[PDB]
């Protein structure tokens, strides 16, 4: 009862200090855990959503929407504990240009989930409005066998929904170029819409 | 009297407040009923503009007195998902925020702070407003403390 | 005095210029009269009202508000028609601003960015020429204020200002200089004739439909309704409203 969408309460400032009711905390404490409690979560995301699915595609558009979840919090907290609360900071440029998110993505949204930087952001250099975003080792779907990539799709959701809250409407589509002796290499390509395109021209 | 609302990606209000001083206690004299929300709806136009210039009209989170209207002035800030903290700010002769400038950058830090812990609960959507008995007080005492 | 004889041509001048500034039509295309302030020029009406008004102007800004506002006005009005026609008056057009630019401060010659100098000049001798008494004529002596007139010229000067601004990738004034310049108007707008202020919210809508601000358009738009609710008369009905209730 404090916002109701009925209308806009009034209230007169310089009021009493009130009880104190939930304090929270909000920086890193960087806490372990075991990759195998990761993988097991992991594995049953997808011992449900195999079982609540009819086709492929639906399926794969609807693991994503569990990325999605992650990507639209994990935007705001990294520039925001990246930047330094009540230890008051200046705070970060608030990035507008897509090889300048596309670095921060780079650099410290995967040294945030795993704990190396991803080793390469390759430009489609034959055309543009495609830009992979590789790594040579995908931690979470190593324990999935054979070589079909749906299972992929949770990382890339955490991809699409970092854009899409950022104001950079893409598409995201994992494949995998089993390159050299890393045989999963698994690379992503970001594929931004069309109408983003002119914008950033001017 | 003092106007502060959080303003959604689609435009949709998440947090909605006023706040003023006890000379006039019933605050914006019928301009609360009619004028109010039409000036906020109609000037995040020129700060949706802001947020893609490189430089105004190198920190690009406050933004200073965006508009001036009728002698009120309004300020913003375009958070990293694009949630705009656009106030406005009334008195009876011409207000400066240039007082507070200094001041109430660390007001939106420290509402941002906030709105960032209302946002890590996986329960709390998007485009759904902030039905929360602590974030007033949470948002008054720092309104209060800090002005 | 000779401030009252310079009082009685600055009476004279600009009234004297603005009939035959006035005997434009369709450029003037074979409307052979009688010769008597009806000179039917080929392509040089625009040309002769351009010397009558320069020659009004400089002796308006040698007699140095409100009328020579207006006869800086004139002369700015009648540069900027003289430059519409494609003609020869350019060197002329730009050397007629000797008094111009000693009252004024016109300083350019590029496309109307002079003119726009000296529209900003003009508003700045209105504005001057509001630190008067409200109105100055006879019939005109009881009126409102000065801020039924200064309006006219502001209004106009953004209906000449932002056609400037097409859209394309250059853009010859940047897109927030004239969402500056119309919100200079925070006049109190409480008494006048309604017609104007139908007027004005309407073009105030276009200009900001043209640049592409639509939420100021909503907000301009309220205005206007607000504007057409509490007027005391009576009103009926007409197919504009149809239409603005269909875009609001």
């Amino acid at each position: 009862t404090v916002g109701p969408k009925q209308a806009i309460t009034s209230e007169a400032s310089t009021t009493y200090i009130p009880s104190r009711i939930y304090s929270e905390s909000l920086l890193f404490k960087r806490q372990e855990a075991s990759l195998s409690a990761m993988a097991f979560l992991f594995q049953e995301m997808i011992s449900q959503l195999h079982r609540t699915c009819k086709t492929a595609g639906d399926f794969e558009t609807k693991l994503s929407d569990y990325g999605h979840n992650i990507g639209i919090r994990l935007l705001e907290l990294l520039n925001f504990r990246a930047s330094s609360s009540n230890y008051i900071t200046k705070m970060r440029r608030r990035d507008l240009k897509i090889l300048d998110i596309l670095q921060f993505i780079h650099g410290t949204l995967w040294s945030y989930l795993f704990n190396h930087v991803s080793d390469d952001l390759v430009k489609s250099s034959e055309r543009d409005n495609e830009y992979m975003i590789v790594d040579n080792f995908p931690t979470l779907t190593q324990f999935i066998p054979g070589e079909n990539v749906s299972c992929e799709y949770f990382v890339c959701g955490i991809i699409k929904g970092f854009l899409f809250n950022a104001g950079f409407p893409c598409g995201v589509t994992a494949h995998r170029m089993p390159q050299g002796g890393h045989s999963q290499r698994t690379v992503y390509l970001i594929q931004f819409d069309r109408q983003v395109l002119d914008r950033e021209g001017l | 009297p003092q106007y502060f609302a959080i303003i959604g990606k689609k435009d949709n209000p998440v947090y909605e407040i006023e706040f003023t001083n006890a000379e006039n206690p019933q605050g914006f004299p019928q301009d609360l009923k009619e004028l109010n929300p039409f000036i906020l709806h109609a000037s995040l136009d020129i700060v949706e503009d802001l947020q893609w210039q490189i430089n105004p009209t190198t920190d690009n989170c406050y933004l200073g007195k965006v508009d001036h209207f009728y002698g009120l002035a309004i300020t913003a800030y375009i958070s990293y998902s694009g949630m705009k903290f656009v106030m406005i700010h009334g008195n009876s002769a011409n207000s400066s925020v240039v007082i507070d400038d200094n001041n109430m950058r660390s007001f939106y830090q420290e509402v941002h702070e906030l709105y960032v812990k209302t946002l890590m609960n996986p329960f709390y959507k998007i485009t759904d407003p902030i039905r929360s008995p602590a974030f007033d007080s949470r948002v008054r005492t720092l309104a209060r403390k800090h002005l | 005095n000779r401030s009252q004889q310079k009082s009685l041509g600055r009476q004279m001048k600009i009234l004297g210029n603005f009939q035959l500034l006035a005997g434009r039509y369709v450029d003037a295309l074979n409307s052979f009269v009688d010769a008597i302030t009806t000179l039917y020029k080929v392509r040089d009406y625009l040309w002769l009202g351009s010397a009558l008004d320069g020659i009004s102007i400089c002796f308006l800004l040698l007699s140095y508000n409100s009328i020579s506002i207006a006869a800086m006005q004139s002369p700015r009005n009648s540069i900027m028609s003289l430059s519409a026609p494609a003609l020869n008056i350019d060197v002329e057009n730009i050397n007629l601003p000797l008094l111009i630019k000693c009252i004024s401060d016109k300083v350019l010659y590029y496309y109307d960015l002079s003119l726009m100098h000296n529209s900003e000049y003009a508003p700045q001798v209105v504005y001057c020429e509001f630190l008067l008494k409200t109105l100055t004529f006879m019939t005109s002596c009881y009126k409102s204020s000065e801020f039924s007139k200064d309006v006219l010229d502001n209004i106009v000067k953004n209906q000449h200002r932002a056609l400037s601004d097409i859209p394309n990738s250059p853009m010859f004034p940047r897109f927030e200089v004239y969402f500056y310049s119309n919100k200079l108007f925070e006049l109190q707008l409480k008494e006048m004739q309604v017609e104007a202020q139908i007027k004005i919210y309407s073009t105030m809508a276009e200009v900001y439909r043209l640049l592409g601000y639509k939420r100021k358009q909503l907000f301009v738009l309220r205005l206007l309704m607000v504007a057409l609710l509490a007027t005391p008369n009576k009103i009926a009905w007409h197919p504009d409203y149809r239409t603005l209730i269909d875009t609001i």
